[PDB]
């Protein structure tokens, strides 16, 4: 009896989870190359006096 | 007199180089308090996030 209930769930998982791959192998082959930067501040401090240019 | 002059020129200078010590200091007293409020702000909001990621988790 049970035969296309079974092929019917199977084809729907399939669908979702074909779906799902499309997504996730990309997904996990780049997912260090996406970094960011630091953003550091000088805050002035590497300075042991007064500038050499015009603004000091 | 020129030895007050030059003692104060580098007294004066030597303030003048103190003070943009100071100043450059200072400079930096405010960039690291800068750097430490952004630095506490992202990690009050990295706990507050946490707090959050924690409660949805």
């Amino acid at each position: 009896m049970q035969a296309l209930l079974g092929a019917r769930a199977k084809e729907s998982l399939d669908l979702r989870a074909h779906l799902k791959q499309v997504k996730k192998e990309d997904t996990e082959k780049e997912n260090r190359e996406v970094g960011d930067w630091r953003k550091n501040i000088d805050a002035l401090s590497g300075m042991e006096g007064r500038k050499k240019k015009f603004e000091s | 007199l020129d030895k007050y002059s030059e003692a104060l020129k580098d007294a004066q200078e030597k303030l003048e180089l103190a003070e943009k010590k100071a100043t450059d200091a200072e400079a930096d007293v405010a960039s690291l308090n800068r750097r430490i409020q952004l630095v506490e702000e992202e990690l009050d909001r990295a706990q507050e996030r946490l707090a959050t990621a924690l409660q949805k988790l």
